[PDB]
RNA sequence: CACAAAUCA
RNA sequence: AAAUCUUUCUCCUGAUUUGUGAGUAAAAUUUGG
């Protein structure tokens, strides 16, 4: 009858509490860590067990060998999207009889970064504690295209979209936003989604371009037989050639090739490589310039505060720093949400428009829209004097400086080149 | 040695100072201080920016977010026996617990909404009224926080009444949602190396750099300023009681009580005060007592010194400095074009704490340090490689294993001194899985854990291994929770399969 | 899925059966009534229709599927639904008129909040205070350290002999010989014995602290990790003489003298005089049968040893030697000596640090570390930040921070920055 | 979500 | 007697990263070279 006594004058109490009463009551000792596993030899018997028991029952990890070519560079922050178990892998782990908690513990996608100072000339994403050594998430790929779509230059173009110009394979698909609904088209099958009131109802939802579409739109896939479309212009789409702007794969794992419309492939799970960078956001923002919110971009703060600024950026400056701030903005809203992304319907904010500077943080990348507003992070660089003596260690400045702190010897003077075209906007 | 470090070095290598000291002593010292800068001698705890474009969260729904007004954190419980306060440290989930036992209360959630929705302060609420709540809550217990590397002095920690907790959660979380949506650059979750290159591209645009601390941050940010802010945030009778509760505050030490009228006491309203600032101005990019501002000239110092003082942020003479070449904000330094700064920076040594616990936190350490360029990876091999010889030395005697397996550490009573790059890339055997840093806990942890444990009544009923899917807000009571035991236990039996096995995301990652 | 119409789901389903006895209506709300594994779509779940129903008040729509059926709540004394039955199970089941709680928002204003606010305002408020005069100047010249030195030197001076440092050294001296010192020392202590160990005894105390000198640095530390080693050891064997390689002491345990039912047994506070022997030559020496060595002695809390002893030496003497100038040689007294200096004697100091659980130093070097990345700072404050004696107190924080500030010192002498 | 380890304020 | 209210029979708030989740009985010498 405990509960009549820990929670005495009630007969119903929430989960939480009740959960948070049963936890294991651990007490501090002033013994140290050595004393206290030499107690009763505590240790050493663990010892005998784990040789003798837990050790045999061991997966083997795989090795690691894949390696490519690293060179030091500014602190730069790793931005792992791992993610969670989906709510019907929940459903059907929890009724086979796994842990409740662990599970639900699973049951959550978290966006991660890690401090690391190492860059690899295709910008990929390294493990822990290997950054120095250059060794990749990504595995060795199967088929050459594949790694041609997983980077946004390929060397050698199959003539389709996966890595140039032109119409679609076999294996690859793409999820499209028609009218008031989303077509799913792989090769094989058409699928037509709707989303219903945080679900997304689907055919089948096992589909695994429903599933990718589930993700990115952050729905919960769900079945629904009485879903259908009107007009299907999937097949005309499929059979057409499109062209294949560069850019690395959004976090999502797809690239993105008319409005609303996005390609994956099957063998293809994650981006593996970070796909927002200081040399690559403009370009990125570029690509997306007029191909609806993506939702690839994590931004620091309120998505609605920045798009505010970035409206307001918009009221001022020539066309090509509209274009730059429209695609900024389709970068950083998600897609599906009551975000409006175009900055054309946006309602100018006053309080957002006197604010004397407007930055906003792309992930971790402190643009000044103001600045790029005036033709600073495309057209000239920012230079700024820390001192009239030579300071020791600094390379000369060069004719055409990248961002960072440089010898300036016409002047005679220790310049900070800041939002240089020669590091964003790198023709 | 620390001085002759050619690069930056905090000098965090041993650990953290301890020290038994009753709590009376610090917790006097900064009541005193308090109580000083209310007369206004010293510092400055009155607030004069302009607040008033801050935005009004008061129409957004009260939400209270159950999870953090339950752990095993220490609080203060208060009682009335015959008129006299006894002031308990307890747990605070049984704080929490008892708080809705005296007045009926399912959640907290409930209890809230019959506080803010009494027609008196006299109203009984169960064996209680607002009144009660609010004189209750005023009170603090104090205890001393030490292992503070470079406080020789341990500093003083408060434990604070489970009413006052739960109303500051609210407030606290519309205060971080408000600094999310005017911060120009937004840092209240942002980590520390984060928060540096914020600043590192921030002040890209001005010569000076200007790396400040605040002095006395808890004791300047008076009731006052706090009920400004929320005010300026809406958030009515929430922010007016938790500031009369402040401003009431009395302080338990050692067998009396002491009045506290300025300051916060504790950082429970960092969101806060760092609105007190970040609402007056975007010059600063800071959260809490750190700020990163810039200038050019010497005016714009004089006017950045005059937004400080006006916004209770007294500027730390004694820490503050102005740099040209770097700039350091939580004691991430890095140069003006955003390299890291050369030198062991914030890099801590790892105490002896067992055989194997201490070679995973060197591992730790050392694969930290590499990912930035703190040092070479011949360097953390080495330093690997001697780390594992100490712990052979140390640890290598009959008391600790009576093994002689090869592949054992040396420290185990085997001949296998791991390669540091073996280690990272799983080039290891098995049992070397548990020393990686991102391996399953070592046996030292479990042993540890487990006579933690054993040290000590009556248990509840368990109500683990839940619906992933169902809220936690839902209300269980004691039959309730029996047939939802005896369901999952039927479950099970259907299934032939015993306690549920426990899932791990990597495993079953790696088999689909 | 709003707890709000929780209790209204209840009253919902009541005793409500289908399939001969089990239940028809399960309310999402209610654990034992959900059914695990399936996602909620509604307020409740029908069986019998296999249909979700959600319920709603006038132009206050709710993010359910469109599948669900929602018996929305007119703002009349009517309830209006898409299936007849669930609009009748609606007015018969909802006869006591449930009026749903509304929506507290976080900006409510209750009626005791012009009463608290007049509370408050009569309650004391803070003055303005004065605007600080900042003047930025260049940071502190190698004369501030010089004289922060110098002005430790002058209030406290030396002591004649290292103390309890000079144990980092081989005592020359066998285990045996060792043993015997020690237990010698003990027995002329008037040390009470009991079970083969030894107990300090106490009575009263003068209550104030013991006197406060800085420690000359001994030539060297070979034993800093054996040293180390044997006092995390006797954190638990106290009373006897614990022995290493090349060094040994005894951790007396101090124990209070009721006089005939005292303490035998020491507990989690009983704290340690620690016992070690060095090379003779200072005041503290001890002779017996021909075995003469220096007896030092350390009183030192649970938490004191058991902090001293975790502390790895090698491990932090190579991590500093990773980046480290060329330590130049110093004296005894921690002074540049470059004709008869020794740069063992960083080894000791070192050594210091570990010993010293304050660990003062660390605030030194931080401070040190702000110097070094500094251009300008304040103004007569900034230089006092190296002052921390009065942060400390004991001989061995003591010499820690005076240690601290001469190799702050050395390092603006030797290698300016 | 809870516990544990490291770092920061 | 010393690192002197101790030797007398618990450590707050928030954040970043990482790993685990029905595994159940006193006390500091027993037992670290
Ligand atoms: N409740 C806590 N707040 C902390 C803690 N550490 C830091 N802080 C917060 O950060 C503030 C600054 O504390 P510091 O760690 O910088 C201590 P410092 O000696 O530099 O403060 P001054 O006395 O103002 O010089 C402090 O007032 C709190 O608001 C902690 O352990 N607990
Ligand atoms: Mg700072
Ligand atoms: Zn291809
Ligand atoms: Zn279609
Ligand atoms: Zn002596």
């Amino acid at each position: 009858s405990q509960f009549g006594k820990s929670f005495k004058g009630r007969t119903e109490v929430t989960i939480t509490e009740y959960r948070s009463h049963t936890v294991k009551d651990v007490h501090r000792s002033l013994l140290t860590a050595d004393k206290s596993l030499r107690k009763s030899f505590c240790f050493r018997n663990a010892l005998n067990q784990f040789l003798d028991k837990d050790l045999p029952l061991l997966p083997i990890r795989p090795k690691l060998e894949s390696r490519v070519a690293v060179k030091k560079s500014k602190l730069r922050s790793q931005l792992s999207f791992r993610p969670g178990l989906t709510q019907e892998e929940a459903i059907d782990l929890y009724n086979k009889g796994y842990d409740g908690d662990s599970v639900s513990g699973a049951l959550q996608d978290r966006v991660v970064n890690e401090p690391v100072a190492y860059s690899s000339a295709d910008n990929d994403k390294f493990h822990r504690g290997l950054a120095a050594l250059g060794y990749t998430l990504a595995d060795r790929a199967f088929d050459t295209c594949e790694s041609g779509f997983v980077r946004a230059i390929p060397t050698t173009p199959c003539g389709f979209i996966c890595c140039g110009p032109g119409s679609f394979k076999d294996s690859l698909g793409f999820v499209i936003k028609i009218g008031e609904f989303w077509h799913m088209y792989d090769g094989f099958q058409h699928f037509v989604a709707v989303e219903d009131a945080k679900f997304l109802a689907s055919k089948s939802p096992s589909f695994w371009l429903a599933k990718r579409l589930a993700k990115r739109l952050n729905l919960v896939p769900k079945e629904d037989p009485s879903v259908a479309a009107a007009e299907c212009p999937c097949k005309k789409v499929w059979e057409a050639s499109f062209a294949r702007a560069p850019t690395a794969l959004d976090p999502f794992g797809g690239r993105a090739f008319c409005d609303q419309g996005w390609v994956y492939h099957r063998d293809v799970g994650y981006a593996t490589a970070n796909h927002i960078s200081q040399e690559t956001l403009f370009q990125q923002a570029l690509s997306v310039r007029n191909l609806g919110p993506q939702g690839s971009a994590n931004v620091s703060g309120s998505i609605h505060t920045a798009l505010d600024r970035l409206r307001a950026a918009y009221s001022r400056g020539t066309p090509a720093s509209r274009s730059i701030l429209q695609g900024l903005a389709n970068l950083i809203t998600p897609v599906g949400e009551n975000f409006e992304c175009d900055l054309d319907k946006r309602k100018l904010n006053i309080k957002a428009l006197r604010s004397p500077e407007r930055y906003i943080t792309i992930e971790g990348l402190v643009v000044n829209l103001d600045d790029v507003v005036r033709g600073f992070y495309l057209d000239k660089a920012k230079v700024t004097v820390l001192s009239r003596s030579k300071w020791m260690g600094y390379e000369d400045l060069p004719q055409k400086p990248p961002n960072g702190t440089f010898y300036c010897r016409k002047r005679k003077a220790m310049l900070l080149i800041s939002c240089s075209p020669g590091t964003y906007a790198k023709k | 040695m620390w001085a002759f470090q050619e690069g930056v070095c905090k000098g965090n290598l041993l650990s953290g100072p301890t020290s038994m000291k009753a709590p009376d002593s610090a917790a006097r010292e900064s009541i005193d201080r308090a109580s000083e800068i209310m007369t206004g001698k010293s510092y400055n705890a009155v607030h004069t920016g302009d607040l008033s474009k801050l935005p009004n969260q008061g129409e957004s729904p009260l939400r209270i977010v159950d999870s953090d007004l339950y752990s095993e954190r220490s609080c203060c419980w208060v009682i009335e026996k015959e008129g006299r306060v006894v002031c308990k440290s307890t747990t605070l989930t049984r704080g929490m617990t008892s708080l809705l036992n005296t007045t009926k209360c399912s959640s907290p959630s409930e209890l809230i909404c019959k506080v803010l929705t009494v027609e008196s302060l006299s109203e009984k609420i169960g064996d209680t009224s607002v009144e009660e709540l609010l004189s209750h809550g005023r009170y603090f217990k104090c205890a001393l926080r030490d292992q503070e590397r470079g406080k020789p002095k341990s500093r003083a920690i408060f434990l604070s009444h489970p009413f006052f907790r739960l109303l500051s959660s609210v407030v606290e979380t519309h205060a971080r949602s408000v600094l999310s949506k005017v911060s120009a650059v937004y840092t209240a979750t942002a980590s520390a190396e984060q928060r540096a290159m914020m600043a590192a591209q921030v002040v890209e645009s001005r010569k000076h750099v200007l790396n400040g601390d605040c002095t006395k941050y808890n004791e300047a940010i008076d009731a006052d300023t706090l009920l400004k802010v929320w005010d300026a945030i809406g958030m009515g009778s929430i922010g007016v009681m938790l500031a009369y509760m402040v401003r009431r505050k009395c302080v338990l030490i050692k067998d009396t009580l002491v009045e506290c009228p300025g300051g916060m006491l504790m950082g429970m309203f960092n969101a806060t005060a760092t609105l007190a600032l970040q609402g007056t101005t975007d010059r600063f990019l800071s959260f809490s007592d750190d700020f990163i501002t810039s200038f050019n000239s010497p005016a714009e110092l004089r006017e950045i010194e005059d937004l400080l003082f006006a916004s209770c942020h007294n500027l730390s003479l004694k820490k503050s400095y102005i740099s040209v070449a770097s700039l350091e904000i939580n004691s991430c330094t890095l140069t003006r074009d955003g390299d890291l700064a050369t030198g062991l920076g914030c890099t801590a040594g790892v105490p002896f704490r067992g055989p194997l616990v201490t070679l995973k936190q060197t591992a730790a350490m050392l694969s930290g340090a590499v990912d930035s360029g703190v040092m070479p990876f011949h360097s953390a091999e080495r330093l690997f490689q001697i780390k594992q010889q100490e712990c052979a030395y140390r640890y290598n005697n009959p008391t600790y294993t009576t093994r002689n397996e090869d592949f054992l550490p040396t420290c185990l009573g085997g001949k296998t001194v791991i390669s540091f790059q073996s280690l990272l890339t799983w080039d290891c055997h098995p049992f070397w899985y548990q020393v990686h840093p991102d391996g399953p806990d070592t046996i030292d942890q479990k042993v540890l854990s487990v006579l933690a444990s054993k040290t000590r009544r009556t248990r509840l009923e368990a109500l683990s291994d839940l619906d992933p899917l169902v809220p936690h807000r839902l209300l269980v009571s004691e039959s309730d929770v029996s047939k939802i035991r005896a369901a999952r236990q039927a479950h099970l039996k259907s299934l032939g399969l015993e306690q549920p096995t426990n899932f791990n995301y990597a495993i079953y990652k790696a088999v689909q | 899925m709003d707890s709000r119409f929780a209790q209204l789901t209840g009253v919902f389903c009541d005793d409500f059966t289908y399939s001969e006895g089990s239940r028809r209506f399960l309310s999402s709300y209610s654990t034992v009534e959900r059914r695990p594994g399936v996602p909620v779509e509604g307020d409740c779940y029908d069986c019998l229709k296999n249909k979700w129903i959600a319920f709603e008040l006038e132009g206050q729509p709710r993010k359910f599927p469109k599948a669900t059926v929602r018996c929305i709540l007119n703002n009349d004394a009517t309830y209006v639904c898409s299936e007849q039955e669930y609009q009748q199970i609606c007015k018969v089941q909802f006869k006591d008129y449930l009026e749903i709680d509304g929506v507290v928002k976080v900006g409510h204003k209750a009626s005791y909040d012009a009463e608290l606010r007049e509370r408050l305002l009569e309650l004391p408020h803070p003055k303005s205070g004065p605007k600080p005069r900042i003047e930025w100047v260049a940071p502190p010249r190698l004369a501030d350290i010089s004289k922060e030195t110098a002005e430790l030197k002058r209030q406290y001076g030396f002591f004649e002999c290292s103390k309890f440092l000079a144990c980092g050294e081989e005592c020359g001296l066998d285990q045996e010989a060792r043993e015997l010192i020690l237990n010698e020392y003990a027995r002329d202590r008037e040390f009470e014995f009991r079970n083969g160990g030894w107990i300090q005894r106490y009575t009263v105390a003068s209550h104030k602290p013991a006197t406060q000198k800085i420690l000359p640095l001994p030539a060297s530390a070979p034993l800093a990790r054996e040293l180390l080693m044997l006092i995390a050891r006797s954190t638990t064997q106290a009373g006897k003489v614990l022995h290493s390689d090349n060094t040994s002491i005894l951790a007396v345990p101090v124990m209070r003298d009721s006089g005939k039912h005292s303490k035998r047994r020491p507990t989690a506070s009983t704290h340690h005089l620690v016992v070690g022997l060095s090379k003779p030559g200072c005041e503290h020496d001890f002779e017996f049968d021909g075995y003469r060595a220096a007896v030092h002695v350390m009183h030192l809390d649970p938490k004191q040893s058991a902090n001293i002893g975790e502390q790895d030496f090698v491990s932090t003497r190579e991590i500093y030697k990773l980046d480290m100038l060329e330590l130049p040689p110093i004296s005894r007294k921690g002074d540049l000596d470059r004709a008869s200096g020794l740069e063992t004697r960083w080894d000791v100091i070192l050594l210091l640090e570990c010993l010293d659980s304050t660990r003062v130093s660390q605030a030194v070097a931080q401070h040190f570390n702000r110097h070094r990345l500094a251009l300008s700072v304040c103004k007569d404050e900034f230089r006092k930040g190296y002052q921390l004696a009065s942060e400390i107190r004991g001989t061995i924080p003591l010499s820690s921070l005076y240690y601290s500030l001469c190799a702050v010192r050395l390092r603006m002498t030797v290698h300016p920055f």
